[PDB]
């Protein structure tokens, strides 16, 4: 599908509310495999299971390894802009 | 289960 920009709002006491799978070492993008109910990704409305995360706050996630992506995503705070694509 | 999954 089309490349989408999606805004997520979160406070520092909570996580993003997503589970991710994949990574370059698996030949798979960083994929959202779970949206957890009532947590920031669910609340923002624009992120879906099966979305590939290409970037977050302008930080590239293309061709990142799984744990590289975990560190990058978990560092983001406040108003977070996701660049995602559903394939 | 071949792929890793992380909750974030
Ligand atoms: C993770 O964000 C998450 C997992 C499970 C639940 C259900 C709580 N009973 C909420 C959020």
């Amino acid at each position: 599908g089309p490349i989408r920009k999606v805004l997520l709002l979160k406070e520092d006491h909570e996580g993003l509310g997503i589970s991710i799978t994949g990574g370059k070492e698996h030949g798979v993008p960083i994929l959202i495999s779970e949206i957890h109910p009532g947590q920031p990704a669910d609340r923002c409305g624009g992120l879906h299971v099966g979305d590939a995360i290409l970037a977050v706050n302008g930080v590239n996630l293309r061709d990142t390894k799984h744990k590289e992506a975990v560190t990058i995503l978990s560092q983001q705070r406040g108003e977070i802009e996701f660049e995602v694509v559903y394939v | 289960s071949r792929l890793p999954t992380s909750k974030i």
